[PDB]
Formats: C-alpha cells, structure tokens, sequence
C-alpha cells in the first residue's frame, strides 16, 4: 500500500489533526498464471521404426518438446506481457467476482 | 500506522470463510433400501404369474 | 445452497456425450456485523458507588437490547451489497477526512430464514417465501387461520403442522419453538375443543394443569415450545440449536473514549442454512 | 479451496447421492415402461427378431409403474390414469386399486375419508395378499391422525394433566384383525398411497454402481456411473395402491 | 519468483485409430516485489 | 448420487502483512557515544 507522500516541515499545534485520506478496498487485482501446452501425436509405425542418431521418434520428439516449452517459458518471462483475464479477482465486499 | 486505526480503507482483509458446507438434502431411504437382491445377468426376466 | 434435483428419469442409450456437467456450485451468503455503545455518564444512602450498579444496569440493558434485536425483523444494509471485497475501491473518498461514516447494520432472525420480501429494512410479514430447488418447500409461509372468519388473530389448529411437513420435506430437523406469551393461550386452548373430540379430564386430581409443551407432528417429529416476552408479537419462530449461531468480533469492554464510561460489544449473526429454521406470520390475509 | 476440498471425490459423492435419490423416485413412481422388443418364439425359444439387426440406438428403455401394469385399470398413452378403477381378479373377485371420490368432503379437501383404507384392506383380505405395511407421503398422515378428530364427538382423544399433545399415528388394526404399520416416504406422486408389501418384493441389478472413465481428448476430468439396477414385483392382483380424489 | 501451480509433468490421454498422444501443461506466473524497485531502460534513437 | 468433491476452496484466509520497508539504520551517534539529554528547553555553548 501507500507509504508516504512528502516530509516537508514537522511543525504542529495541538489541534492541527482534522483529517487526511479516504478508504477504498485494495486495488491489488491478482495475477492469471498463464498456461503452457506442448504434445505429440507421433504413431505406432513410427515408434516402431529404427533411424540413425536415435532410437523411437517419439522420445526424441517428446524430449525436443521438453526442450522447447523450458526455452518458450523461459522467453515468456522476459518480454512484454499484460494480463487482461475475464476472471477479474475483485475480492472485498462484491468478493469471488461471479456475476458473469 | 500507529496514530488512528481505521476500518473502511483496511486493505487485505480476511474474508473469515466457514470449514464446512451444509448440504443438506432429504435422503432416508427408510425401507427400499432394506429389501434385498437377486442379481441377474439378462434384462428380460420374468416371475410366472 | 442445494443439493442436486432429481430430475425424474434418468434412461440412456449408451454414450454420455455431456455438456460439462451441472454442477452449478454453491452461492457465497454472508453477513454484517454492528455496534451496541450504552454509554454511561457520572457527573446517596444506600447505593453508595453508583458506579458498578449503573453499569451491571446497563450490561443488562444491552443484554435485553441484544435479544430483541437478533430475534427482529432488520435486513443488513450497507454500502456494499454482494461486491464486499472491492479491494479496488473499497470507499475510496475515506481517507483523509474521516467523516464518511456509514451505519453497520447486522441480518436478523427473519431475515435469513428464507425471506420472500422486504420493506426497506424490515421482512415484510404478509408474503410468503420462495421454494427450494432441491425438494419443493415453502419455509416461510402467510398463516390463514382457516378457522374464524378472519377476525381472531391466532395459530390455526392445523397451521403449525404444515411448517412442520415443510420442514420435514426440506430436512431442517429443528425441536425448539419460541412464542410470544400474547400467544400460549392458542396452544392452551388447543388441548381443547368445541366439537367434542378433544376434552381433559380429572380423575380425583387436586391440579388444573394447564400448559403445553410438547408437540409431535403425525411425521413423527418431536418439537418442545419455550416462552419468550423479547420476539415481536406478530410474529413466531421455529428454532434449532446448531443452525443458529452467534459471530462475536469485540466483546463487552469497559473503557474511555479518546485523550465518562463506556460499552462497545460488535456482535453478527450467522445461519448454517436458510430453509433449515423456520418463521410463520400471524395476521389476517387482505 | 477455502470451504471446498476437492473437484472430483465431492462431485462423485454428490453424484452418487443423486442416482439413489433419482432410482426411489422411479421405483414408486409413474415411470411407464416403454419397450421395442415385442418376442414372439420365447418360453425356451430365446432370439431377437429379424428387426433390430444392424441398429445401434436403441432409444426405448424403462420399467416399472402402471405400463408394468400392476393390476391397474386403464393409462392413457405415455401417462399413467390415476382415474381407471382396477379389474376384478377372477379368483374371488376383488379390485385393488380404486379412485375414491371427495364428494363426503368438499370439493377442495383433496384426500381420502377413513373408510378406503378399511375397504382396501378387505380387497387385500379377500385376494390373500397379507399385507402389513403402508408408504405414503406427508399431506396425507394428518388424515390419519385426524380421523378421531372431524367425528361428532363419538371418538375423542384424553389428556389427563398432561402437557404434552400428540397427531402421530403408526399403526392401525383392521376389523379383521390385521395390523398395519404407517411409513413416510417423500418420494410419492403426493396423490395416492401404497399398500406394498415386506422385502419378499425385491428388486435386482445388472450392473452394480461402479466408475469407468474415458483417457483424454485434450483435457478433461471426465468420470461415470453407470448402474442398471430394476424393479420387480410378485402377483401384482396382491399389492394394490389407492389414488386420491380429484374429479374428472 | 515464480508461481507453478502443480507441477510441470507429461502424461498421455485417450488415443485413437493408432496414434499416441502426451501432453505437458506447465502452468507459471511470475511475481514481483514494489515494482517500483527493478530498473529497465529501453533504447531509441529520438522521440 | 454425483459426489465430485473437487470445488471445496474453503480456504477463508487471511492477510499476511507483506509490505515493504525502507528504514536506514545507522545511528552513528547512539551506536559510538550512547545516551545524552538535555533537561531545559534551550541550551548554549561558550566559543
């Protein structure tokens, strides 16, 4: 939340409290936790069937993919993003945000 | 914020949920599930009036 | 909320081909909580220190008050109806000033019974309540005291019988029955009757009993009556040990305000479900 | 979760407590039976006819209830008559279901008149049934706990300084000495009764309450129940059931 | 630090007429602190 | 009947207070001499 505004002068009179602020829930939302997806749908014959440098395709193909969803993540985090979810949090009193 | 506490503007709160459910629901089966059984394999059965 | 309807037949054909289930989950109730001040204020033969006296009065006095508040009518009203959280907002324009204090008002008795209805803040006491889904049961119902040409306003004979098949077709399992004692006299008189078919006797007995505590629905539900002068006179109320409960964020505190005594006792009520209790209206239908 | 514990164990639960609410409701209920198989060569001669072949739908299945006959008089289509007075068993003579009228009450008393109970039973008597046992449903109970109550003043109940009142009856004895016990079930038409008999009339399943599930398509959580449990009943012309009085 | 929320796994579903399918569903989110305590200066030629 | 049991989510917690802090803690003074308090409200010096 907020910490402070200025410091400026520290001179005070026994009654100068009137007011200062207001109070509003949180505007924290939340954070959507994006989802990753990688699959293979290689078949029987190929499985089955032999090839230099490696053995079934589809170990090999999964462990690419393996490979490839750690380096897509890892690309992920670093570029320019904003999450703009449907399942807006909006705890506090209107909370759970199901009226959609 | 040691000089006045305030309500309205207290920022994560507790919403303080209830651990149980109360799921109730009419469901006796005082008799019909006191009968019995006699397992068959077919859907065709019959009694011989 | 419920539990799943029946839905009557339930045949197949071989293949389940569903549409992501029915579920429809369960709706998020809640409730507010309010504030009880009963200032004290000092500024002598027997009472000597007044002090202690006045405040065990007025311990009292908000004991009484508390009684007959939770029993009301009262409907919670608050800036925040189903959106309480609005961490985002949450009254934004409080800070600073201060001054923007609005009134915490709590849900009462008949309010969370099932309600069909409310004038502003008040349950109104002439419309009856709505249906659940899971079994049909009307928990809240316009008593019509089928016996008087709507002129007498009491209990029919057989109206408290019908919140008891209600509750039995909606699984409450309350035993208890609060009654205003401007009300005992109906079920008094109901160990009687004019037709003949119902009369005491007395064998040789130097008593003249008369009193009922006890009733026993034909559905085999057992209900005891108590008697209490703090509930509203038109109005009665079908209790239960477990379904009710009493939320306490601040208990009763003697101190001082800011740099005179004072109480301060924050207080909510809560209600397991709301088809579980049971309230009936006494008045004439019009 | 905050109140919930799981996804799938509570859904299944709930799952499970809703296929036992739905099977009381079909067993006493009006759940016609609709069926394609119309066997001709059976008795020892057990084959499916030419029809039926290839197909694989197979719409059509239920059980049970009045369609199932069950000595009834008469339905009217995919719906059960509650209006149609039984056949007379040639044995002795007897009708086990009838439709008593509200003519003796008013015309807005939906219920019955203390006297069809006795004559059902002497129908029973009279077909050898034996009978002892009655499930019907609330809005109906406060008849039998009245019936010593809407009188002239010939039956009256006693309260001798006693504080504690009572509507509750579970049991009756009939004129010819047969003892009848009153059950409550919440499932019922909310209009008739039934005189069934004790666990000698029991039910049997095919495919007892078991899960299967499917592996995935993409994803997805799926699960099934699946049971085929049925009804049967024994000399239908021994039960009988009374409906309540509505008009035509 | 990051946020997963079971767990990064491969697991096979229904397969169909001979084939043969895995899936991985790895589910993140990232989290930081004051954000106004980490630095970024992009780079440009002018306005 | 149809007990999935998988939507409990009765968590009902609280907050837990992690904001952040800026406090610089030298204290050259209180940490090499100790304690020192004047009595009146103004004090002098000779020079």
């Amino acid at each position: 939340d907020a910490l402070a505004s200025v410091d400026g002068n520290n001179a005070h009179v026994e009654g100068s409290r009137a007011e200062d602020g207001e109070m509003k829930p949180t505007v924290i939302k939340s954070n959507v936790t994006q989802i990753l997806r990688k699959v293979v749908r290689v078949s029987d014959t190929a499985n089955t069937t032999a090839n230099y440098g490696r053995g079934r395709e589809l170990m090999y193909q999964l462990e690419k993919k393996g490979k490839e969803i750690k380096r897509d993540l890892e690309k992920i985090l670093l570029s320019g993003q904003a999450r703009t979810d449907v399942l807006a949090d909006q705890y506090l009193t209107n909370s759970a945000a199901d009226p959609a | 914020n040691p000089t006045l506490f305030v309500s309205y503007d207290q920022n994560g709160k507790k919403l303080s949920f209830a651990n149980w459910i109360s799921v109730l629901s009419p469901q006796d089966t005082p008799f019909v599930s006191m009968t019995g059984k006699e397992s068959i394999n077919q859907t065709i059965f019959s009694w011989q009036t | 909320d419920a539990l799943a309807s029946v839905d009557g037949n339930n045949a197949h054909v071989e293949g389940s081909r569903a549409e992501d289930g029915e579920m429809k989950p369960t709706v998020i109730k809640s409730n507010v909580t309010q504030i009880l001040r009963k200032v004290v204020r000092v500024s002598n033969y027997g009472r000597g220190r007044e002090l202690m006296y006045q405040l065990e009065k007025k311990g009292k006095e908000i004991k009484r008050d508390l009684e007959k508040i939770l029993l009301s009518g009262q409907a919670r009203t608050d800036v925040l109806a189903d959106q309480y959280l609005t961490n985002s907002a949450a009254d934004p324009a409080v800070a600073g000033l201060n001054d923007t204090h609005a009134a915490r008002k709590t849900g009462a008795f008949q309010f969370l019974c099932a309600h069909g209805g409310l004038a502003g803040g008040v349950v109104d006491k002439t419309k009856n309540g709505p249906a659940d889904p899971d079994t049909g049961a009307v928990t809240v119902k316009v008593a019509q005291n089928a016996s008087n040409p709507t002129t007498n306003i009491g209990f029919d004979e057989a109206d408290i019988f019908d919140m008891t098949l209600q509750l039995y077709t909606a699984g409450s399992e309350a035993d208890i029955i609060m009654i205003n004692p401007a009300h005992a006299k109906i079920f008094a008189g109901l160990q009687e009757n004019t037709q003949g078919s119902r009369k005491r006797i007395f064998e040789n007995t130097k008593q003249f009993i008369y009193e009922v505590n006890s009733i026993t629905d034909p559905l085999g539900q057992s209900y005891k009556i108590i008697v209490n002068r703090w509930m509203p006179t038109d109005a009665v109320y079908f209790f239960r040990s477990a379904d009710w409960t009493q939320m306490v964020l601040r208990a009763p505190k003697r101190t001082e305000l800011a740099k005179k005594w004072m109480i301060e006792m924050e207080v909510g009520l809560r209600h397991r479900n709301p088809y579980a209790s049971g309230v009936l209206f006494t008045a004439a239908g019009k | 979760n905050y109140g919930r514990g799981r996804e799938l164990m509570y859904q299944l639960e709930k799952k499970g407590k809703e296929i036992k609410r739905d099977l009381e409701k079909i067993l006493l209920s009006g759940q016609a039976r609709t069926d394609v198989l119309a066997d001709q060569y059976l008795t020892n001669s057990a084959a499916d006819p030419a029809v039926a072949g290839l197909n694989d739908t197979h719409a059509a299945r239920k059980t049970g209830a009045f369609q199932f006959l069950c000595a009834h008089g008469g339905l009217a289509g995919g719906v059960v008559d509650k209006t149609k007075n039984g056949p007379a068993d040639p044995d002795t003579g007897a009708v086990t279901v009838k439709v008593a009228q509200n003519a003796s009450n008013p015309t807005t008393n939906i219920g019955f008149d203390e006297a069809d109970i006795f004559d059902m039973t002497l129908q029973l008597y009279t077909a050898g049934s034996e009978a002892d046992i009655i499930m019907i449903n609330p809005a109906h109970a406060k008849i039998f706990a009245g019936l010593q109550e809407n009188t002239q003043g010939s039956r009256k109940r006693i309260f001798e300084n006693t504080k504690q009142f009572i509507y509750e009856v579970n049991s009756i004895t009939d004129p010819l000495g047969q003892s009848y016990k009153i059950i409550v079930n919440r499932w019922m038409p909310t209009d008739a009764v039934y005189f069934f008999r004790s666990a000698d009339w029991t039910q049997m399943v095919l495919r007892a309450p078991k899960r299967t599930e499917l592996a995935k398509d993409g994803s997805y959580e799926k699960w099934m129940i699946e049971m085929e449990v049925g009804l049967r009943h024994r000399n239908p012309y021994a039960s009988g059931v009374l409906f309540t009085a509505a008009g035509k």
